DNA sequence: ATCAATATCCACCTGCAGATTCTACCAAAAGTGTATTTGGAAACTGCTCCATCAAAAGGCATGTTCAGCGGAATTCCGCTGAACATGCCTTTTGATGGAGCAGTTTCCAAATACACTTTTGGTAGAATCTGCAGGTGGATATTGAT
DNA sequence: ATCAATATCCACCTGCAGATTCTACCAAAAGTGTATTTGGAAACTGCTCCATCAAAAGGCATGTTCAGCGGAATTCCGCTGAACATGCCTTTTGATGGAGCAGTTTCCAAATACACTTTTGGTAGAATCTGCAGGTGGATATTGAT
C-alpha cells in the first residue's frame, strides 16, 4: 500500500533557504509530524470558527482568523502575508 | 482597649472569604479596567453586561487559583510570607513563562 | 469618552488582599499588590485578544459573553456558568 | 497545477483534500487550501533556515533533531508555538543556574 | 410511537443527541447506537452530579441547588473533580482549606 | 429557539432528590457541564475513526471514548449504563 | 523491573535536568514516578490498541496516547 | 594520588550531557519495565520496537524537564541538593498532582 | 607562585552506515470541462439591550499610628552525599523461525435519502407561589490580658 | 487559671425577588415508512518485523573517606498587620434615546457532483555515494595540592 508525507515539499522548502544543506532521515520526520500538527491545528480553531458562527464553509477568512488565534505575534505577522499573497497570485 | 494578636484577624479572614462566593473585585473599577484594555486592541467597541461578568469570575478564579500555588512556594521556603518570587516560581513552574 | 487611564488601579490593595485569603494566605509582602496587578494586566490581555478576535470575526461591534468563553475555552480556562 | 500558480512549493491539491476529508465542516473555499498551504510552507522555511544555521554554527553540513530542538528552543516565537512538543533525538539547550557555579 | 428515548430507556433526549452528532461534523456517518449510548452517559454523569449536589445543599440546611453546591460536590469528590480539573464553575467559591504550618498554636 | 438540557436534567433532578430545587445559575452551569462533555466524547470519537480509516462513528467509538476520556469508576460505570441503553434499544424492533 | 531504571541512569537524567546535588532519596521517588507516568500512557496506547483490535502496539497507538495526555512527541508520525 | 572536589566532576556531567541527545537509561531493562506495565491492561501483547523508542524519548524528555522545575523549587528554598520534597512541590503546582 | 595529574581541544584520517541518484511502474491523485445546486451576502427593519445621566447613601477604600514577630543574617556541627578504584553481572550486538499486521475480494446489514405525519418543548407572559436573604436578639464559643 | 472583650452560632421571623405553575400557540422536530447506497466485517494469504536463543562487549554495584552542604539556634531590625478616623465613590433604582444585533425575503457567485484524462508522488530493487563519527596524537587549559 501506500504512506503519503510532506517530505518531498520540505526538501523541496530546504534548498530553496539552505541551497548546500542536507537533512537527517529522523530530521524529516519531525518536520513532517511538524507539519501535520499545524495543519490539524489550524484546521481544527477554523473548523470551530463556523460552527460557532453557524457558518458551513471554512474559507481562506477562517485560515487566516484561525493563524492570528494560533500563532504568536510578529510569526502570526508575517503568517498573514505569505497567506494572502498566495492567494492573490492564485486568483489573478 | 482590647487587640488581636497579628494573625489572629488574617486567619478569620481566610474562614470567611474561604467560605463565601461573591466576586472580591470592586465591580465597576473592573469593568473600566477591561474597558482601557480592549480599547488597546479595539475601539468603538461595546460589552454585554455579562460578557464583563464572565470576565471577572474567570479572572478572580485565575487570581485566586495563583495564590495558593504562590502560598506553596513561600511555605517551600520556611515562610508565611508570599513574596514576589513566589508568585513567579509558580508561574515558571506552572508553565506560564 | 474619558481617555480611560490607570485603571490598573482600580484593582485596590484591599481587593487584593481579599483575593489572597480566599487563596489561604495568611500574610503579604508590600511588594505582592503591584506584582499582582502586573499578573492580572496580562492575564485580561490574552482573553481579551482571543475574545475580540472573535468579535470581529463575527463582523459585530458588541463583545458577546460568548466570544469571552471561547477566548476562555482557547486557553484551557473553561468557564461553565455563562451559556457555554 | 494550483500550487504552482499560488508560486508554493506545497501541494495545495493535497491540502485542500485532506480539509475536506478531514469533516472540519460541511464545504470548502477554494482559497483556504491555498492559504492554508501558504502559511505551512511559511512555517517550514522558517524553521529550516534556523536549523539550517543551527547546522553551519556547528560545523555541520546535515541537519539532525539536535540542531531543529537548538532553532526552536532558542527562538522566542518558535518555542512558544511549540511549547508542548517533544522533538526525539533533541537533548536540551545548555544551561547551568548561576549559584550553582563554583564560588571563585 | 416511541420516542427512541423511551425505546432505550432513558430521560435524556436520544433524537436531540443523534441529531446534534450531525449539525457539528464529527464524522461523515452516524450509527443509530451512538446516540443512544451518548444521551445515556451524559444521563449518568449528570445524575452523578446532582445527588452529590443535592446532598451538598441538604448539609447546608439548603433545600434549592446553587453554584457552591456544584463546586463542592466536584471538588470533593477525587474522580470528578479530575473531569472537570480545568473547568471553572462560576460563584462557585473554593473548598475551604489552610495550610497547616498557618495555624497558632 | 435556543434548546437546553434543562428539562431533562430537571427530571433526572427529581429522580435522584425528590423535593429538591435547582437555581436558574446552576442549571446554566449543569447545561455547559452536559454540552461541555458531550463535545469531547464526540471529539475523542472523531478522531479515534479517523486514526482508523474509519468512516463510521458507532456505539463502538463512543465507547472507547468514554474510556479514554473518563477516569476509574465514572468510565467503568459510564461504560456500563451506556452498554445497558443500547442493548434495551436495539432488542426492540 | 522499576528498580531496572538504575540511580547511574536517574543521575544521568537529572544531569541534563542541571542538577548538582541528589538526596538519597531521590531515587526512590523518581521511580514512582516515572511508574506513575507510563502507566497514565501505556494506558491510553493500549486501549487505542484494542479498538484496532491488534495484539500489537504500534507507535502511533502512543504518539495518539502522547497527544492526548498533552505531550505531542515528534519523529515518528504526522 | 589526585583527587577531585566535591561537585566538580558532577559539574562536567551537567556540561557533558546538556551537550548529547543520547538516551540515558539502558534500553532493555527500560523495555522490559513497559511491557510490564502494559500487562496489566492486556495481555500477550506485543511491541513495535518504535513505539518503545517513542515511549523512552517521550518519559526520559519528562523527567529531565521535571528535573528542571525541582531543581528550581530547591534553589527556591536556597538549596542547592534536590529532595522528594522539590519533585513533589513542582508536580503539585504543575497541577499533575495535588 | 609552583608542578603535575587530567580533562578538553584541534587537525587529520578513513571506513560505512545511510543519504542520494537511476529508472521503470502505475494507482491514485490532481486538474479539466459540463450541469446543477445552494450557502450566505445584501437590503429592509423590528426590537433588544447597551451607554449614559441623574441622584441619594453608606459600604468600603485610604491613610496613619504603633509594635509584634517574622524574615534575614550569622554561625557552626555532624551527617550525608561526591569522588574513586575494584570485581563481574548483564545489557548490548547479531542470526533465524513464525506470528500477527495488512492487502484484497466479498456481500449484506445498515446507513443514507426523501416524502409525510405528528408529538414536543421553547416561550410570550398573566397568575400564583415559596425558598431564602437579611434584620434581630440571645446563648455558646474563642482570644488575649494577668 | 480566672476572665471580660468579641466574634460565632443559631433558631426565629418575613418581605421580595426569583422559581414554579400554565392556558395558549407551533415551527422546528422527531418519528414513520419504503426506496437506494455502501461501509466494513469476515475470511483467506503473505511477508514483514517481532520474540527469542546466544555470544563477546562494557557499565553498574559496592565500600571506604571526608569535603562541604543543610538544618539548628540565636538575634534584631523594621516590615507588615490591627484598630481607627475621615470621607470618597461605588452601588442601586430609574429612565431615555438609539446603536447594532438579529430576523426575513431575495438570487448569484462560488461550491458540489460525475466523467474524462493527463500526471505525479510512493515504493523498490540496484547502484552509487559522502558527511561524519569514531580514533590516534600531542598541544594546552583546568583543577588542585603546596
Amino acid at each position: 500500500t501506500r504512506k503519503e508525507s510532506y517530505a518531498i515539499y520540505v526538501y523541496k522548502v530546504l534548498k530553496q533557504v539552505h541551497p548546500d544543506t542536507g537533512i537527517s532521515s529522523k530530521a524529516m520526520s519531525i518536520m513532517n509530524s511538524f507539519v501535520n500538527d499545524v495543519f490539524e491545528r489550524i484546521a481544527g480553531e477554523a473548523s470551530r470558527l463556523a460552527h460557532y458562527n453557524k457558518r458551513s464553509t471554512i474559507t481562506s477568512r477562517e485560515i487566516q482568523t484561525a493563524v492570528r488565534l494560533l500563532l504568536p505575534g510578529e510569526l502570526a505577522k508575517h503568517a498573514v502575508s505569505e497567506g494572502t499573497k498566495a492567494v492573490t497570485k492564485y486568483t489573478s | 482597649p482590647h487587640r488581636y494578636r497579628p494573625g489572629t484577624v488574617a486567619l478569620r479572614e481566610i474562614r470567611r472569604y474561604q467560605k463565601s462566593t461573591e466576586l472580591l473585585i470592586r465591580k465597576l473599577p473592573f469593568q473600566r479596567l477591561v474597558r482601557e484594555i480592549a480599547q488597546d486592541f479595539k475601539t468603538d467597541l461595546r460589552f454585554q453586561s455579562s460578557a464583563v461578568m464572565a470576565l471577572q469570575e474567570a479572572s478572580e478564579a485565575y487570581l485566586v487559583a495563583l495564590f495558593e500555588d504562590t502560598n506553596l512556594a513561600a511555605i517551600h521556603a520556611k515562610r508565611v510570607t508570599i513574596m514576589p518570587k513566589d508568585i513567579q516560581l509558580a508561574r515558571r513552574i506552572r508553565g506560564e513563562r | 469618552r474619558k481617555v480611560l487611564r490607570d485603571n490598573i488601579q482600580g484593582i485596590t490593595k484591599p481587593a487584593i488582599r481579599r483575593l489572597a485569603r480566599r487563596g489561604g494566605v495568611k500574610r503579604i509582602s508590600g511588594l505582592i499588590y503591584e506584582e499582582t496587578r502586573g499578573v492580572l494586566k496580562v492575564f485580561l490581555e490574552n482573553v481579551i485578544r482571543d475574545a475580540v478576535t472573535y468579535t470581529e470575526h463575527a463582523k459585530r461591534k458588541t463583545v458577546t459573553a460568548m466570544d469571552v468563553v471561547y477566548a476562555l475555552k482557547r486557553q484551557g480556562r473553561t468557564l461553565y456558568g455563562f451559556g457555554g | 497545477t494550483r500550487s504552482s500558480r499560488a508560486g508554493l512549493q506545497f501541494p495545495v491539491g493535497r491540502v485542500h483534500r485532506l480539509l475536506r476529508k478531514g469533516n472540519y465542516a460541511e464545504r470548502v473555499g477554494a482559497g483556504a487550501p491555498v492559504y492554508l498551504a501558504a502559511v505551512l510552507e511559511y512555517l517550514t522555511a522558517e524553521i529550516l533556515e534556523l536549523a539550517g544555521n543551527a547546522a553551519r554554527d556547528n560545523k555541520k553540513t546535515r541537519i539532525i533533531p539536535r540542531h531543529l530542538q537548538l532553532a526552536v528552543r532558542n527562538d522566542e516565537e518558535l518555542n512558544k508555538l511549540l511549547g508542548r512538543v517533544t522533538i526525539a533525538q533533541g537533548g536540551v539547550l545548555p544551561n547551568i543556574q548561576s549559584v550553582l557555579l563554583p564560588k571563585k
